[PDB]
């Protein structure tokens, strides 16, 4: 998109900043951290599925 | 280029080249022999199929026909090692005559390539593997 | 390298690898010189420190000759593009001699210059005048002058020989009358004597000897010719010692000292001094004298290359451009041929000379390019030289070792082929011979309405004019005992599988080698042996030369001894038929091709039919002397397709309702067609369908639709590798 | 897919170039004789390919005479250069070799009666030309004298029965189907008689045949004693007296124009191509095998001969070994050797040899597994699975198959020149000045920037399995010789098939080394393969141990050296099996 | 897949193709799912033990670059290690440059380690280039921080030491405004004072993109070839010309590379005005790209300016397409409305004595003195025009 | 003189490297005092910052320490 | 022979990456 508003004419500035670039499967990743850690105050640490042992 | 020689020696080794001889001295004995790559031999058989008379060939006569089959069979399998590596060698002494300034002994490195051969022969003089 | 050194390349930026250059505007044809870009420069600097208004590139060198020493200097600390093209070149001392040494060398070189371009302007303008219709007459009549001076000074070389060798000296003795020489030349430059004294010669005698070698030189140098107005020292101090006084730094400086000596030595160890003085006077007579240069250009022989090595071919270098003022290390011409292409453009590229063209900048630079141009395939072939002419001589040796080889193989091809003929007269006294060896015409199976099937009246007679691509049928006649066993086997057969395996293996018991042998003329014979005694004594002639080769014609006879397996006019044309099976008819048909099986057309002559039969039950392995020859008669052998094609069409063109009926004519005289060439000619027609002769006849005389009764029988895997078979056959039957 | 027949290259280099399509016509058919028919959907491909030929080699003519198209980073050689002269030979070579294989090819598809060459005509024909295409055809179809008889006349019933239905270009064989004469005594001999005729005639009523692939297949199970079942077409056949009414109300037709049995005893083959009175009966024959033969399917007609042919074909040495297929290879055999020049294709092999060569080919696969460069790049390019035929009709029923060898071997010929081709570009066009003086900064190194010699090759793991001393003990002395014994060298075969099993899995293993799906296969590979040798060096160690136990030759008293084929064995170490050994001993790098 | 193009109206030559860097290439978004792996593996820290084992300089850009912004400025200012502060520009959450160039000062005003003051609160000039140019970025995007930058360079030229980095880096800053006129006259004011125009930030102008934090860092690893090209061309028109002549190239580039072509023809009306001598590559450019344009987006006093820059330095065919041009779009039905331009009589006596002045010695320039006369006295007769395709027929 | 043109058969990949600001940690751990406001007049001699929450009722704590600092109910 | 050749691919290098100074003249 910032390619489109440079190349119709309403913008100086294309973007070069990659940051974005992973961000779907590094945003899931941080909430599936945050879901096992909500996961072992609550001492239900005694089933993990395979998923969870590799994010653990 | 050096791994194609390598290609070459090692199928050489393990072909087969054949040899017959035929003795001189009046006796039909003939001798065909199977020689590999590294000088052995595979199977040594004698005919005695084209001699009627017999009894009259001593030992030193029948070693004498296979030392002719095993000389006739190993230069026959240096004849043929000499067609197979033949044309592969010649085009080597091309590439690498003319192409001294593409290899790593050539040019200004061959400084380098100098030095350490004479510094390779003075470790070798400082032991006794050179001097004796 | 001339675009990129203007002001025009600052408004471009390029790739380092490959750069485009811009068109410059000198570039274009019409450019005045004072649009050019290094000219007004030039004409800024000359205006502010000369003091000269100057509208030309020709004004301008000009003016920079006429200048003062201490306008000379003050133009020079200004000006910093010494060198346009990059290309390392000797320079004038102002681009050396730092700090006081540039000044007295300003009084000193620009004082005598001027005396020098005062006598390029009158006396030697008429001298070249007068001889400008053919050139090089000038330096000619100094030639005999400087030869009587040269003789004097080998006369002095010798005494300090004192009658020893050269080469036996010891190698400091060589470095000491080396050092000498360039102190001497250093003496040359500065002190303007030709002959100077050194205080090497102590012995009174010796000055003595000396002063008259002195004094007869002196005497020589200032008599004068009868053609030329100047006496040759003035020519001397004029054009050779000037143009060295501009590159003092080169004899100054001790470290192009030590340079000169080493050099000066590899030119007196592979050269006589007989010889090096003879070609110091070729040089100065074998040239070209400049007058708007004002230098005198030498032959650059390869004695004088020797001798200028350290001028021309050191690291006494040192470029000035805007970019950096760099002192060039490691420079070094690789062969004499360097040197030779190195003053070739720093005699042409002077300023003011003859090569140069001062009309238009445009003109400037492609005068300059060429001179650059010519020099770099000078250079190009440098690189060339050590590893080209080193592989053609390598290959040189590998044709007179084939030639060697080859020659020692034909003895042993000889009494091979004689011992094989002794083999086959004992053995066809006792074995079975061939009798009748008849060639017959081919008969016709087609049969009328009212003809027999089971009559077979005619089988032919006698053939007398057998054509190329035409079928013969021969007769045989062999009373092998195998033979009259299949006849009655064959008669007495309705048909079971296993008496007609017994007929199969009969028929492999035995077979017939058939082949086609030529008459010799005995004026071709005469041509035949007028060529291999040329060989014959061009190969005597090599082993002569090269002592190395006899000792290589030694090596293939005691090798080809052990290889070669022991044994204890007409010529072969074509082989016919490798496998003739046993037939109870004792006939076959067989086809005579175009080419043979080494690829070429045959000749006319006479032709005789070989005929060899082998048994493998009494001969096993195939022994070539063990065999039952017999020969047939001479017959006639040519070409009939100049012949049919002439009585045919009574010609490039063959009309499509005419083909047809065209090679139903060549069948009808026993040439054989096939269908497979009938019907792939027809592939290739033009606009109006006309097929072309030259693709038919091309199509008939190929191997394609019909090849020989030898190769019939072959896999194309094993003719492939034919040729490669065949000489590892004839490294073990040499000959 | 479509293959070129014609020679549109001699034609183009002299400046000759068609324009319209009536000048493309006229550069289509051929002047002389066996004139071809064309489909539509064939003619607008091949003429659109003599357009992009044609605009090929102008565009490299006007490119050509410019520089008195180079790849766009690399410049051209100059001319009479070592280089550039030999690399446009290589281009000029295998531009030839192209054109050989293409039309080659093409005739391949020609004579295999393809649907896009419909018909073949015979009318500017002679006399020659009836008898050489009749030695060729016989050699291909393979098929007893007794048959050709039996075709020639079929298909002149066919070609009466389909008489309506054929174009304007068939009619000038109507003319020579009335001039076949038939036996009334000189000529009751050479022509056969017409109830014969009126048999074959009968077989079309039946059983609705209209093509030649329908024909072979009745000819074949008529002689036989079951008919009525393996003949049994899925379209029901009528009744028999209503088409005996049908036959002799067309058999009294003939007279006064100027279940029959099976056919006896036929006059021999060599009699009918030398006769004058047989020659319009050869032309039914030639043109009745080249017009009717079409890709429609004869088994689809009756499945019961496609489970007839093939009980016999399990024991077809027994009873494919009949009296007439006996003479038949004598026949075929005195046909072959009357025009030996022609250079046809070739077989090389007699009639009983080359069917049990073909049983054996498309039944089986070769044995090359000693070979190096054969087996290493060992790859078919079609198989025949769902077919099985006997091999002198399956010429007949599909050729497809039969022609698989030779048509591999022109794709072979078509890759090798164009690896001739490639190879030429790097002759003719070279780099810059600037690029090569690049590569010349990075030399070639032998520690680094070469390629290792130990790299696996196939003689590579040969040479390190018989470096094995227990290996090398059995190739040389261990076993009996070769030469010697008839089962010397049946254990010297059997050491060699296992020693290029091991090899070549080893081999096999390397080049699919750099994933780890197949590599966890091949390694299995190996332990299989260096099981198989380890069982046989085993056996035979245990057998020349044991049986020279039982001959004890004494030679204590000669005071020899104590060297002998046991006193080798025993003094040899125990044999160190190769499914024990890693890959690293086996010839890997480490 | 197919995305349209930005209209630069760039000429399409291989001369200018180091013009033609800074434009976005959509074969980099083509190459973009590529990296994606690359940056999903980069977002993860490393183990304990590697950190531990890692070096002194590693570990403290490692651990301060993963840092809070003020955490990180309390570390510098307690150990006084000033050399990380390029570091710390590089913060998840650091402020506008302005506010980082004020913490830099507190963190050297605050420090444990007291140098000299002469030395101690001088930052290095690549520092403050960074700060500038970040800030000229911003004035890209958003030209009203630009009143707060010249209160940045109100503090920074009274603190820190005015360089040739700094004012390049101030140019720019100007420029990325859309102001014309100022910074113009700061780069003549450059080339009074015989500094150098910086060729970084000559790189920089001619890419309007890639703010130079992570152009610094290397995050974009493609155009720098076109960054290299950017600084030899720099440093070719500097070898020749002043800086001056420099900054207006730089200032054309980045006008038309942001389609803000208004002030990409006011640089030239602006260079013409205040006395900047052009350079012939910005003429030769500026002359291209009215081609382009067909003279379409020009005013009279720019139409102007180009004249005076070609007859002062320009070829023929230049001046007279330019000419051509101007006079039939005053003739065009679309700009009847918007005025003619006319020549003064001053301006044209200049203009027509430095024509007259090539002409003495060009015959390219004597052969068409008549007609450049003719097309600047607003007299065209079409007879002069048919003479002239008569002679370049004949 | 170069007879050949030869390039390396090892092809080399440039690793991609980039510092970007992937994780999101502060030490959020502080030892002050903590007031609910109901309105705070911040006055230095420069900038006065008034901010009033409105209520029937209000208190005032004083504080010049630093800057004249007056706090609405505390 | 490789030290002269590669010394002027060195100095043929420096005059196409980095331009020094030019000299004066006048303007016309």
């Amino acid at each position: 998109k910032a390619y489109i508003t440079h190349a119709v004419g309403k913008g100086p500035v294309a973007s070069y900043d990659i940051s974005t670039l992973g961000s779907t499967g590094l945003t899931a990743e941080r909430r599936r951290w945050r879901t096992l850690m909500e996961k072992i105050v609550r001492e239900d640490y005694h089933t993990m599925t395979e998923v969870e042992q590799m994010d653990a | 280029y050096p791994a194609a020689v390598r290609y070459g020696v090692e199928l050489c080794t393990v072909l087969t080249a054949e040899g017959k001889f035929v003795d001189e001295r009046g006796s039909g004995l003939s001798a065909r022999c199977v020689v590999n790559g590294t000088g052995a031999a595979e199977s040594v058989v004698f005919d005695t199929a084209n001699c009627n008379g017999t009894n009259t060939t001593s030992v030193e006569d029948a070693l004498r026909v296979a030392h002719g089959a095993l000389r006739s069979a190993q230069d026959r399998h240096n004849t043929l090692a000499a067609f197979r590596l033949g044309p592969l060698s010649k085009q080597s002494q091309v590439l690498l005559f003319c192409g001294v300034n593409a290899y790593e002994f050539g040019g200004k490195y061959a400084r380098t390539y100098a030095y350490a051969f004479e510094k390779a022969k003075k470790e070798l003089e400082a032991t006794a593997a050179s001097g004796f | 390298r001339l675009r990129l050194s203007r002001r025009t390349v600052a408004n471009y930026v390029g790739l380092i690898n490959s750069p485009e250059v811009f068109d410059d505007e000198s570039d274009r044809p019409e450019t005045r010189w004072s649009q050019d870009t290094f000219f007004r420069e030039c004409a800024y600097l000359s205006e502010k420190f000369l003091k000269e208004k100057v509208s030309n590139m020709q004004q301008f060198e000009a003016a920079l000759k006429r200048a003062s020493p201490e306008a000379y200097l003050a133009f020079f600390d200004a000006f910093q593009q010494q060198t346009q093209t990059q290309i390392p070149l000797p320079s004038p001392s102002v681009w050396h001699y730092e700090g006081e040494r540039r000044k007295q060398w300003a009084e000193k070189f620009i004082s005598i210059s001027h005396k020098a371009q005062a006598f390029f302007k009158d006396v030697l303008s008429e001298d070249v005048k007068k001889y400008q219709e053919v050139p090089g007459k000038l330096l000619q009549k100094v030639k005999p002058v400087l030869a009587d001076v040269g003789k004097i000074l080998v006369k002095r070389h010798e005494r300090w020989l004192k009658g020893r060798v050269w080469t036996s000296l010891t190698e400091e003795e060589r470095e000491a009358y080396c050092m000498k020489e360039v102190k001497r030349q250093q003496m040359q430059v500065e002190d303007g004597e030709f002959d100077p004294m050194m205080e090497d010669d102590v012995d009174d005698t010796e000055l003595e000897e000396w002063q008259r070698e002195h004094d007869a030189i002196m005497k020589l140098m200032n008599s004068p010719i009868d053609g030329l107005h100047f006496t040759t020292l003035e020519l001397w101090l004029h054009t050779m010692r000037c143009e060295e006084l501009e590159t003092e730094h080169i004899y100054t400086s001790a470290r192009v000292r030590a340079i000169q000596v080493a050099a000066r030595k590899k030119l007196y160890d592979t050269t006589s001094y007989e010889e090096v003085i003879q070609a110091v006077v070729e040089s100065i007579a074998r040239g070209t004298l400049d007058l708007g240069a004002g230098v005198l250009r030498p032959h650059f022989n390869e004695v004088w290359c020797q001798l200028n090595y350290a001028k021309f071919g050191s690291s006494t270098i040192t470029q000035h451009t805007t970019t950096s003022r760099r002192q060039l290390l490691f420079f070094h011409a690789g062969s004499l041929k360097d040197i030779a292409a190195t003053a070739t453009l720093y005699y042409a590229t002077k300023p003011l000379s003859n090569s140069l063209d001062y009309a238009s900048p445009y003109k400037y630079r492609r005068s300059l390019i060429t001179l650059c141009s010519n020099y770099g395939v000078e250079t190009a072939y440098t690189t060339q030289r050590p590893l080209l002419r080193s592989a053609a001589n390598l290959a040189r040796a590998e044709d007179l070792i084939h030639a060697v080889v080859t020659a020692a193989a034909q003895p042993f091809g000889e009494r091979r082929r004689a011992a094989t003929r002794d083999l086959h007269m004992e053995f066809q006294r006792l074995a079975v011979p061939v009798e009748r060896v008849i060639v017959a015409n081919p008969v016709s199976a087609l049969l009328e309405s009212g003809a027999d099937p089971d009559e077979k009246p005619v089988e032919g007679e006698k053939v007398n004019m057998w054509p190329l691509g035409a079928k013969r049928v021969v007769l045989y006649k062999w009373s092998a005992p195998n033979v009259e066993k299949l006849k009655a086997m064959e008669s007495d057969a309705s048909l079971t599988a296993k008496r007609l395996r017994e007929i199969q293996e009969l028929k492999r018991r035995g077979f017939l080698e058939v082949s086609l042998w030529r008459r010799v003329t005995a004026q071709e014979r005469k041509q035949r042996n007028e060529i291999v005694e040329a060989k014959k004594k061009q190969v005597e002639e090599v082993v002569r030369t090269v002592p190395s080769l006899a000792h290589l014609h030694q090596y293939a006879t005691s090798l080809y001894s052990r290889i070669e397996e022991r044994v204890a006019e007409w010529e072969f044309a074509v082989l016919l038929d490798d496998r003739v099976l046993l037939n109870k008819e004792e006939s076959v048909e067989l086809y005579l091709p175009y080419r043979d099986a080494n690829g070429e057309l045959l000749a006319q002559g006479e032709y005789r039919a070989l005929v060899r039969a082998f048994d493998l039950e009494a001969n096993p392995n195939l022994h070539p002397a063990y065999c039952s020859v017999g020969y047939s008669e001479s017959f006639q052998v040519f070409d009939a397709l100049p012949q049919l094609i002439a009585q045919f069409f009574r010609v490039t063109h063959i009309p499509a309702a005419d083909f047809t009926p065209f090679c139903a004519f060549l069948r009808d005289a026993g040439l054989d067609v096939p269908l497979r060439c009938e019907f792939e000619a027809g592939q290739a027609v033009t606009t109006d369908g006309d097929v072309y002769m030259d693709y038919f006849l091309q199509l008939l005389r190929g191997e394609a639709f019909h090849q020989s009764h030898a190769q019939a029988g072959l896999t194309e895997a094993q003719r492939a590798i034919e040729p490669l078979c065949r000489a590892h056959w004839v490294v073990h039957h040499p000959g | 897919q479509f293959n070129p027949i014609h020679n549109f290259s001699y034609a183009m280099e002299r400046g000759v170039r068609a324009r319209d399509v009536k000048a493309f016509e006229k550069l289509i058919t051929n002047p002389g004789p066996l004139r071809v028919a064309y489909t539509p959907d064939y003619l607008d491909w091949l003429h659109r390919c003599y357009k992009a030929k044609g605009t090929y080699m102008d565009a490299r003519a006007v490119a050509e005479k410019k520089f008195n198209a180079p790849p766009p980073g690399m410049f051209l050689r100059p001319a009479h250069s070592f280089r550039r002269l030999a690399g446009e030979l290589k281009r000029r070579r295998a531009q030839s070799i192209l054109d050989e294989v293409a039309r080659a090819q093409g005739m391949l598809d020609l004579f295999e009666r393809q649907p896009h060459f419909p018909a073949i005509h015979i009318d500017r024909c002679s006399r020659f030309h009836l008898v050489e295409l009749f030695k060729e055809m016989v050699l291909e179809r393979s098929l007893d004298s007794n048959m050709i008889w039996e075709k020639a006349l079929l298909y002149r019933a066919i070609l009466s029965e389909r008489k309506p239905s054929y174009p304007t270009s068939f009619h000038y064989i109507f003319t020579a189907v009335e001039d076949t004469v038939f036996a009334p005594h000189p000529l009751a001999a050479k022509c056969p008689t017409l109830e014969a005729y009126y048999y074959y005639v009968y077989l079309v009523k039946k059983y609705y045949i209209d093509n030649a692939v329908e024909a072979h297949v009745v000819l074949r199970c008529h002689r036989e004693p079951n008919a009525a079942d393996l003949l049994f077409s899925n379209p029901p056949p009528k009744d028999d007296t209503e088409i005996m009414k049908a036959v002799e109300l067309l058999r009294n037709a003939d007279i006064q124009r100027g279940p029959p049995v099976l056919p006896g005893a036929y006059p021999p083959i060599d009699m009918l191509w030398r006769c004058e009175e047989n020659l319009p009966l050869l032309k039914v024959l030639l043109f009745g095998e080249f017009n009717l033969i079409v890709s429609e399917n004869p088994f689809v007609k009756f499945p019961s001969a496609h489970g007839f042919l093939t009980r016999p074909y399990s024991t077809d040495s027994s009873r494919t070994l009949a009296d007439g297929m006996s003479l038949a290879n004598v026949m075929a055999e005195k046909r072959g050797h009357l025009l030996p020049s022609l250079p046809r294709n070739t077989a090389t092999s007699i009639d009983a040899r080359a069917q049990d060569i073909r049983r054996l080919q498309q039944k089986h696969h070769r044995d090359d597994i000693v070979s190096f460069q054969k087996l290493l790049r060992s790859t078919h390019a079609e198989d025949s699975p769902s077919a099985f035929s006997s091999y002198s009709d399956w010429s007949y029923f599909n050729p497809r198959a039969v022609r698989a060898e030779e048509r591999d071997r022109l794709t072979r010929k078509a890759v090798e020149a164009l690896k001739l081709y490639d190879s030429a570009t790097n002759d003719i066009y070279r780099h810059s000045f600037e690029d090569v003086q690049a590569c010349h900064t990075q030399r070639v190194t032998e520690r680094d920037r070469t390629m290792p010699p130990y790299l696996p090759t196939l003689p590579h793991f040969v040479a390190i399995i018989k470096k094995d001393p227990h290996i090398s003990f059995l190739l040389h002395i261990g076993l009996p010789d070769r030469n010697s014994s008839e089962e010397g060298s049946a254990k010297h075969k059997e050491l060699e098939k296992r020693i290029y099993y091991l090899a070549r899995a080893l081999y096999h293993t390397a080049l699919e080394y750099h994933n780890e799906t197949v590599r966890r296969v091949n390694r299995q590979k190996v332990n299989v393969a260096a099981s198989l040798l380890d069982n046989f060096v085993e056996q035979e160690w245990t057998t020349i141990l044991r049986d020279k136990h039982d001959v004890t030759d004494v030679t204590k008293t000669l005071n020899d050296t104590q060297n002998d084929k046991k006193q080798l064995a025993r003094r040899l170490g125990r044999y160190m099996l190769f499914a024990n050994r890693s890959l690293d001993d086996t010839g890997f790098p480490t | 897949t197919q995305l349209p193009d930005p209209p630069y109206y760039l000429p399409h030559s291989p001369r200018f193709d180091a013009e033609r860097c800074g434009t976005f290439n959509k074969k980099w978004l083509l190459n973009l799912p590529a990296l994606k792996p690359l940056v999903r593996n980069s977002t993860y820290l490393p183990k304990k033990e590697e950190l531990w084992r890692a070096p002194t300089h590693e570990a403290l850009e490692t651990i301060i670059g993963h840092l809070p912004y003020h955490d990180a400025l309390r570390y510098i200012t307690e150990h006084s290690l000033f050399l990380l502060f390029p570091t710390v520009l590089r913060a998840r959450d650091a402020p506008l440059p302005h506010v980082i160039y004020e913490d830099f000062m507190k963190s050297c005003t605050f420090a444990s380690l007291q140098n000299p003051p002469e030395e101690q609160f001088a930052l290095p000039s690549v520092l403050l280039r960074t700060l500038l140019c970040m800030a000229a970025y911003h004035c890209t995007l958003d030209a009203d921080y630009f009143t707060t930058c010249q209160m940045l360079f109100g503090r920074m030229e009274q603190q820190q030491q005015t360089t040739p980095e700094v004012l390049s880096a101030w140019v720019y800053c100007c420029t990325a405004s859309g102001r014309v006129d100022e910074a113009l006259t700061y780069a003549k004011y450059m080339a009074d004072c015989s500094a150098p125009f910086d060729v970084t930030v000559f790189s920089l102008m001619q890419h309007p993109s890639l703010n130079p934090i992570e152009v610094e860092d290397g995050s974009v690893p493609h155009s720098a070839k076109g960054l290299l090209l950017q600084r030899r061309l720099g440093n070719r028109l500097h070898t020749a010309y002043r800086s001056d002549a420099v900054a207006a190239h730089g200032m054309f580039v980045y006008y038309a590379l942001t389609l803000s072509h208004v002030r990409k023809w006011e640089v030239i009306r602006a260079a013409a005005a205040l006395g900047v001598t052009l350079a012939e590559r910005t003429v030769v450019l500026a002359v291209e790209v009215f081609a382009r344009e067909k003279g379409m987006r020009c005013g009279p006093k720019t139409v102007k300016a180009l004249t005076h820059f070609l007859a002062q330095d320009g070829t023929v065919g230049h001046l007279l397409y330019v000419l051509l041009r101007a006079r039939k779009n005053e003739l065009l039905p679309e700009f009847r409305d918007l005025p003619h331009t006319t020549f003064s009589e001053e301006e044209q006596e200049l203009v027509l004595q430095c024509v007259a002045q090539r002409a003495r010695h060009d015959d390219s320039f004597a052969v068409a003195a008549t007609l450049v006369s003719s097309l600047v006295r607003e007299d065209d007769p079409s007879e002069l025009l048919m003479a002239f395709a008569r002679a370049a027929r004949n | 003189m170069f007879l050949i043109h030869f390039v390396h058969y090892k092809t080399i990949l440039q690793k991609y490297t980039f510092k970007f600001k992937h994780i999101f940690l502060s030490i959020d751990k502080y030892n002050s005092l903590f007031f609910n406001i109901s309105g705070i007049l911040i006055w230095l001699n420069i900038i006065h910052i008034n901010i009033i929450l409105i209520k029937y009722s209000f208190f005032i704590l004083i504080n010049n320490f630093e800057y004249l600092i007056i706090l609405i109910s505390t | 022979w490789e030290l002269s050749r590669d010394e002027q691919l060195f100095w043929e290098r420096v005059e196409l990456i980095r331009k020094g100074q030019v000299a004066s003249i006048g303007s016309s």
